[PDB]
């Protein structure tokens, strides 16, 4: 029979995934401490509230920094998010890869 | 295919004979067509 | 006995280990410009760079192993617009890639071959014009600069079988074409047709009109032979305007068509007794598909060897075909040899065996 | 049986300095 | 730069892979799947009104109204004829190949009246009061009003066939187009000149060649995407623009420049507007803000369940007349969001939360190209059709299972 | 050939793993170093089914 | 080892690529895999409409301060927006404040802030200093408290600005035409390992897997302790391009580049006519037949392998009667004659062309074939003086019928105006 036409896709943007993927796993390891369906990160104490503690996280507008007391940091300094209650707001700035306007350059409106 | 959808019959036309392409039903349009090989030497 | 000397300075490899077809060297190159080439393998094409001091090093390495793709030529030329080189690749299921090294992107890919593409060549005056001998039984002739297919060379008495090979004159004027129908049938390209075609696909667009470009079909060539070579013939040259034709016979025969004293210009084409001069002779260079190529001065002319041993020509002295010349021969050559090519000046050349393994030679000039 | 699924699969798409470290780095795409 | 090249090749082809998937779960989420790919690229979509079953023909006589959107070959305007299953659907029957059930050979997708265009076509909407006439808006400063029955089928090898129709009031490229129900002609049109424009139409001259605005609604400082009536009332409209202003204009107001509701409804551009006829208060608009929120038209000050699901520029919502409690957008981002409000201001399983928020319902996703135009089936209950710019038109119906009891 | 000349051609080697991707082992039979270059991948085309020319005829 | 590790690759290829697929599927699905009728296990949220959409409305100081720990300082703002159509990337404004002669190594809150802005945040320079002032998700951060917030180089022993901040058994087995399965366990009830998908049951999994990876084909075979699902990518997987034909032959720079409008061929498809809407059945998990209707592909020319334009559709026949090839080979026979004369030939080669290029094979209009002669070459046969010739050629035929005595004496007529005309 007639073999499959063409694999139009992972003609020339595997490896370009593949880079991303390995960004994201170095930045986030989401895939190893996230559980797979959250975002995993790693806090350090930057701030901290004279007597509470602000475990600061470093994926900038990823995973957010929050402001937990004292012995809540301590104990829970790291937060682990799910990508579903992740905000809407810098989603799109987390990875280009997710929803980007390909014909938006011209025509469109 | 073993059902075609096209048959063939030579008609002798001003003393000389020349094959003549005949559909065998209704073809729609743009289909892929048939012709039973049996018919010919080569089948 | 010649008056040229050349030698080794440095070699690479390959990264894929594939056998190497297409070779050129840079001819285009002009002085200062450090001397480049080329070479092929799988579907991982790879440049490289050897500078003097007997020393070598490679720039890069493009793949294109997406499809199970094959690479057989790599024609050189160079685009007027930009004055960027340009490096013509087809084969296997018969694209014709335009790779441009300097900004290391594909340019063009061209479809239409019903087979393997075996040989590339370029019209000296337009580098535009780049002849390919499809595996369908045909040559084509692809106007690169406006995308067309300006001429099918086959018909109802061209190209019987598929051609393999196809040169152009000193000066263009006439075209051979080497086939594995034992076919050296000239087809030439100094009938008016054929000028008017080129100069309609020169103020030719494709979008400008609705109907497709209309092609010349030449079923009949202006001239034609069966009986030089006795199997087929893959290589054919321009030796002046004699013909250095190459076969599976271990010689290019420097045969004249027609008699020995009518002019090959003013030839009729039912001429049917050529006259055969002389051919130069060697030994254990049976296999089938290679290249030869002489210098842009005809002065050296280069054939390579599936043992591994290389020969120069020496065709500048008077009288036809003698002497011996010489025979280079390389302390890592042990593979076959596909294509072997000089350098514009009488200083550089670089033979490629079957595994993308080019070894330079420096001329002591 | 490398208990969870993603453990010892998902560890492919990264598969370079990314895998943070665990049973990934270990001997997860062979035996 | 090449970075921006690479983006968009992966991002295409992983469209191109979404739709494939999206595929493969069309019986299991509709009930029809018919698309049909117009020779002149789909532009805009619509639903003539018009509906014939004869006896022994359980299919009825379904005509929508495509686009044409190549560069310029001829430009035209295709009506083409469509089927519907009927209750007879006749999934089997041991004749389905025409079908027992619809039409599912010869004129499936056959054309009725091609007339030739001068142009592009961006808007379909037709008079519902008197289907005969079908409007076309063009990137001239001009609209064209056609006749499907008065002009011939068979167009002869030439283009600019004459509308007998033109109306001119717009100044730059037009986009947006729309009928009023209740009365007969009154066609609204919103163009990219940060206006909207309305004609009279109805009563037209003999050999109306030109016809002027009878209206200009030129109050919001951007360009207006989209202009929408109010489906209930035929004295109040609404307009929007990049301002993002999702406005509500009520006709003979004497205020051509102040809109009667000045209600921001957004940050962003904001593009699409529209009202529901059963839910004769619940709205909808699109935006770039990806915050399509139903408002009340008593209270607009308040924010109702904001739909916060989409992903860029929406340019087209719509609700469903047939129901009360279902609304539609799509946009941008190829999906065509349908909202729904009975389950809004309540809670669900954590897992449904997952899926997304509980009032949205359904999202269609079987476009590669951005949305242009979609619309519902005044006959059919459940029935959609959407179009892109990839030129295909497609004609679905929404599943009956979930809105059972 | 001498009328003009041509653009000098640098033949840089490219960049160093710009998309992380696979690099070149050009292992060089003298005694030189390894060259590694990134496998600049190009995109593929459609290819079309094989057969031969034909003669038009009526 | 080789073979092994060729095939071990050629295994990871497809499941990686896969893998990536389900990733972005994992990490934006397309559509809510609630609707789904057949995955009724999970999602089971109410379904009673008598909220009726009539009842809508019911139912819907700061004082900082020091000095560094190991000069004048300015203190700026960084905002994130979001990234609209007009921008690609996000506008950020800056509002910087004065600075003071703090001691080196021995402030209140101004109302700068207060929906455009994703967020508000300040950074310090003391030479920089980021940090995070609001979360993304407008959670509470940078609160109340003095603390030693660390510099970035290019509390913490770093250098810091002490400011008193305030407020305000499941089994899985991978495959490729069937060459070795795998043994992978699962996380969650249900869970897709693919893409995080907690299905209630195998009801919201078995006919999931298959109708939303497509990639893959999915044999269930059930468990004695749970539910056994093999994975294997589909050999068909008619992935391919799914628009407009014209796009995948186009030269690089312009496939599939989406660049305008592209003309393309008229064609009608329908897939799913009539679900049974029927319950679920095991056996289901232990023939499609498509609709298409007209032109849906991409032509080729016929001489050549080059396609063809859908524009090239208008007739395009490539058929005809005389090709150049039959004349020129005509010619040649014809001049390649040993035994004829120079006007025979000449005369011979234009009557066998004229009948070539006719195809006349009507006996009757053969008598009007011999006045077809004067109609088109009356001036090339009265330049090239071939009256004679042609009145023999015409006078040879009577042996073999047709024409008549009267068509002899019409022909020549004919003719002897044109030479008449040169004389």
């Amino acid at each position: 029979s007639l073999p499959r036409p063409h694999d139009f896709f992972d003609a020339q943007t595997l490896d370009a995934i593949r880079h991303r993927a390995i960004c994201f796993n170095l930045s986030a390891h989401i895939e190893s401490l996230g559980k797979g369906h959250s975002v995993v990160f790693h806090s350090t104490v930057i701030a901290k509230r004279k007597e509470k503690l602000l475990l600061h996280w470093m994926p900038e507008d990823i995973l957010p920094d929050v402001w937990v007391n004292e012995s809540e940091r301590h104990q829970l300094k790291t937060k682990v998010v799910h990508l579903s209650k992740l905000p809407k707001d810098t989603a799109l700035l987390l990875d280009p890869n997710i929803y980007r306007t390909m014909p938006q350059k011209r025509l469109k409106r | 295919s073993v059902n075609p959808n096209c048959y063939a019959k030579v008609m002798m036309v001003n003393g000389d004979h020349r094959i003549g392409i005949f559909a065998k039903r209704a073809i729609q349009t743009g289909e892929e067509l048939f012709f039973d090989y049996r018919y010919s030497q080569a089948d | 006995k010649c008056k040229y000397s050349f030698k080794c300075v440095n070699s690479l490899k390959e990264d894929h280990n594939q056998p190497l077809f297409g070779v050129q060297f840079n001819w285009h190159s002009k002085e200062g410009d450090p001397l480049v080439f080329a070479t092929v393998g799988s579907n991982r094409v790879t440049l490289y760079e050897c500078h003097s001091q007997g020393e070598i090093r490679l720039l890069q390495s493009y793949v294109d192993a997406d499809a199970d793709e094959n690479f057989y030529t790599c024609a050189w030329t160079y685009d007027s617009n930009t004055s960027h080189p340009l490096l013509a690749v087809a084969g296997s299921r018969g694209i014709i890639r335009i790779i441009n090294p300097i900004t290391m992107q594909c340019i063009k890919h061209y479809v239409g071959h019903g087979n393997a593409i075996n040989e590339l060549k370029f019209h000296p005056r337009d580098p535009n014009l780049l002849l390919s001998v499809s595996k369908d039984h045909a040559l084509r002739l692809w106007n690169i600069q406006t995308d067309t297919l300006v001429a099918i060379f086959g018909g109802v008495e061209g190209h019987r079988d598929e051609v393999l090979s196809a040169d152009y004159d000193l000066l263009g004027e006439k075209i051979m074409s080497c086939g594995m129908d034992h076919s050296l049938k000239l087809w030439r390209i100094n009938s008016k047709r054929m000028m008017n075609a080129i100069k309609e696909s020169y103020d030719y667009n494709p979008n400008k009109t609705n109907r497709p470009f209309i092609s010349q079909k030449i079923h009949f060539p202006d001239f034609s032979t069966r009986d030089i070579h006795r199997n087929y013939v893959d290589c054919v040259r321009w030796l002046g305007d004699l013909i250095l034709s190459k076969s599976c016979e271990n010689a290019i025969v420097c045969w004249k068509p027609g008699k020995m004293e009518d002019d090959i210009d003013k030839i009729k084409p039912s001429e049917s007794n050529v006259t055969i001069l002389g051919r130069f002779d060697y030994s254990q260079c049976d296999i089938w598909y290679m290249r030869f190529s002489m210098d842009f001065w005809q002065k050296m002319l280069a054939l390579g060897n599936q043992v591994g041993k290389l020969y120069v020509w020496d065709l500048e002295v008077e009288d036809p075909h003698k002497a011996k010349c010489t025979t280079l021969t390389h302390h890592k050559c042990g593979a076959a040899i596909r294509q072997t090519s000089f350098s514009r000046d009488s200083s550089i050349l670089i033979a490629v065996c079957d595994d993308a393994s080019i070894w330079r030679w420096d001329r002591l000039r | 049986p490398p208990a969870t699924q993603i453990s010892d699969l998902s560890k492919r798409k990264p598969k370079t300095e990314d895998f943070l470290t665990f049973l990934c780095l270990r001997g997860s795409p062979a035996l | 730069d090449k970075e921006a090249a690479f983006d968009d090749a992966v991002e295409e082809r992983v469209i191109n892979e979404e739709y494939k998937i999206w595929k493969k779960n069309t019986p299991f989420l509709y009930d029809l799947v018919m698309t049909h790919a117009l020779e002149w690229p789909s532009l805009t979509a619509q639903w003539l009104p018009d509906v014939t079953r004869p006896e022994g023909k359980d299919f009825s006589i379904h005509r929508l109204v495509l686009g044409t959107h190549t560069s310029d070959e001829q430009n035209h305007l295709v009506i083409a004829s469509v089927q519907l299953p009927n209750d007879d659907a006749q999934f089997d029957a041991s004749h389905y190949d025409e079908f027992g059930g619809f039409g599912s050979v010869s004129g499936k997708i056959e054309i009725e009246i091609k007339i030739n265009h001068e142009g592009e076509v961006n808007r379909a909407r037709y008079m519902p009061q008197n289907p005969c006439i079908i409007a076309t808006k063009t990137p001239s400063s001009d609209v064209l009003v056609f006749d499907y029955t008065k002009h011939p089928s068979k167009p002869d090898p030439s283009g600019e066939c004459n509308p007998d129709l033109r109306l001119r009031g717009h100044q730059k490229e037009g986009y947006g187009l729309s009928w009023n129900p209740n009365l007969s002609g009154h066609l609204l049109s919103a163009s990219d000149d940060h206006t909207i424009c309305l004609w009279d139409i109805s009563a037209v001259p003999k050999e109306g060649k030109v016809v002027d605005a009878k209206t200009i609604f030129t109050g919001h400082t951007a360009v207006v995407e989209d202009v929408s009536w109010h489906l209930l009332h035929e004295s109040l409209f609404g307009s929007v623009a990049d301002d993002q202003k999702l406005m509500i204009w009520d006709t003979r107001s004497n205020n051509t420049s102040k809109p009667s509701h000045s209600v921001d409804a957004h940050t962003a551009e904001v593009n699409c507007l529209s009202f529901n006829p059963y839910s004769e208060f619940i709205l909808a608009t699109g935006s770039a803000d990806k915050t399509v929120a139903l408002w009340d038209l008593r209270n607009l000050k308040l924010k109702l369940h904001s739909f916060e699901s989409h992903k860029d520029e929406i340019f087209q919502v719509q609700w469903s007349p047939h129901n009360e409690t279902i609304l539609a957008s799509s946009g941008t981002d190829r999906r065509l969001n349908v909202w729904d409000l009975s389950k809004i201001g309540e809670e669900q399983s954590p897992e449904d939360a997952e899926d997304g928020p509980p009032e949205l319902l359904f999202i269609h996703g079987g476009h590669t190209a951005k949305i242009s135009d979609f619309s519902w089936n005044p006959n059919e209950p459940w029935v959609i059709c959407s179009v892109s710019e990839d030129n295909i038109m497609q004609v679905w119906q929404m599943a009956e299972n979930i809105y059972n009891d | 050939w001498k009328q003009r000349r041509i653009q000098p051609v640098h033949i840089l080697t490219s960049v160093s793993s710009l998309r992380g991707t696979r690099e070149c082992s050009v292992t060089s039979d003298l005694d030189f170093p390894t060259q590694v270059i990134p496998l600049k991948t190009l995109n593929a085309v459609a290819s079309v089914p094989i057969m031969y020319s034909w003669s038009p005829l009526q | 080892q080789a073979d092994h590790e060729l095939f071990l690759q050629a295994f990871e290829k497809p499941t990686q690529i896969y893998r990536f697929l389900r990733t972005r599927n994992l990490i934006a699905p397309i559509f809510l895999h609630r609707t789904l009728t057949y995955m009724s296990h999970r999602n089971s949220r109410t379904n009673i409409k008598r909220k009726t959409f009539k009842v809508d409305d019911m139912l819907s100081h700061l004082q900082l301060t020091t000095g560094f720990f190991h000069v004048t300082l300015e203190v700026l703002l960084v905002k994130v927006c979001h990234k609209k159509r007009k921008d690609v990337s996000c506008p950020i404004r800056q509002v910087p404040t004065g600075k003071k002669q703090v001691p080196l190594n021995p402030a209140v809150s101004s109302n700068e802030f207060e929906h455009m802005v994703k967020s508000y945040s300040l950074l310090f320079r003391v030479f920089v200093a980021q940090m995070t002032v609001f979360d993304k998700n407008r959670r509470l951060q940078l609160l109340d408290g003095e603390y030693e917030v660390a510099m970035q180089e290019m509390f913490s022993q770093g250098p810091t600005l002490q400011f008193t901040l305030r407020w305000t058994r499941i089994f899985y087995q991978f495959l490729y035409n069937n060459n070795t399965r795998q043994q992978t366990e699962a996380r969650d009830d249900l869970h897709c390992p693919w893409c995080t998908l907690n299905c209630r049951k195998l009801y919201s999994l078995l006919k999931h897997l298959k109708l939303c990876h497509s990639r893959f084909i999915f044999n269930y075979v059930y468990h004695p302790k749970g539910a056994r699902i093999d994975v294997s990518i589909n050999e068909c997987y008619d992935g391919s391009y799914a628009g407009n034909p014209q796009d995948i032959h186009r030269q690089p720079g312009f496939a599939f580049s989406r660049n305008g409008p592209v003309k393309r061929t008229p064609i009608t498809h329908i897939l799913v006519c009539r679900p049974k809407r029927t319950k679920a059945s095991m056996s289901e998990f232990l023939q499609q037949r498509t609709y298409s209707s007209g032109h849906n592909r991409l032509y080729f020319h016929s001489d050549t392998c080059l396609p063809l334009r859908p524009q090239e559709m208008e007739v395009d026949s490539e058929d005809e009667k005389d090709p150049e090839w039959l004349r020129e080979k005509t010619i040649t026979q014809i001049e390649e004659f040993s035994d004829v004369n120079e006007g025979e030939k000449e005369v011979m080669k234009l009557w066998n062309l004229h009948v070539m290029k006719h195809g006349f094979i009507a006996d009757n209009q053969m008598n009007h074939a011999c006045m077809l002669f004067v109609e088109n070459y009356g001036q090339k046969i009265i330049k090239k003086n071939l009256c004679r010739n042609f009145m023999l050629h015409l006078v040879s035929m009577h042996d073999f019928n047709l024409i008549s005595i009267m068509s002899i004496d019409k022909a020549v007529t004919k003719l002897r105006e044109m030479q008449q005309k040169l004389e």
